[PDB]
């Protein structure tokens, strides 16, 4: 039962309700540097709460060090702290993710967490 | 959800 590990429904709470007071304990599927420019690098994760994955997660800059450092790696769970959402202007929302902490390492969990499917947003 | 790149994605 390892999706019972992960806050199932968080995303759509997030997205849907705008609830930001949840702590919500996600795996991370995907991480991947955003084409930038000269300025420190950003970082965009795909990640599951068990039920669904979601590719609009951003990582605050001062979060940079635990990519870099590879405690914040695709496979990891994590529980979220602090994070915001922003709206574009198109719509789509941007959920910025600004403190967690690494619950369980990657080379520790393992593998994708259940089959979550993607958001529909 | 027609997934958002990256050239709109910092736009904040």
């Amino acid at each position: 039962h390892m999706v019972g590990q992960l806050s199932r429904g968080a995303i759509a709470a997030i997205m849907q309700k705008g609830d930001t007071n949840i702590k919500p304990i996600l795996q991370v599927i995907n991480i991947r540097p955003i084409t930038t420019g000269n300025s420190p690098p950003r970082y965009r994760l795909l990640m599951s709460d068990g039920l669904n994955t979601l590719s609009s997660f951003m990582l605050a800059t001062q979060l940079n060090p635990l990519v870099e450092e590879e405690q914040l790696s695709s496979n990891c769970v994590c529980q979220i702290h602090r994070f915001i959402v922003n709206t574009l202007k198109d719509g789509r929302r941007v959920v910025i993710l600004m403190e967690l902490e690494v619950l369980k390492s990657a080379e520790a969990v393992g593998v994708k967490i259940g089959n979550p499917v993607p958001y529909n947003e | 959800d027609n997934g958002i790149d990256d050239a709109y994605f910092l736009e904040a």
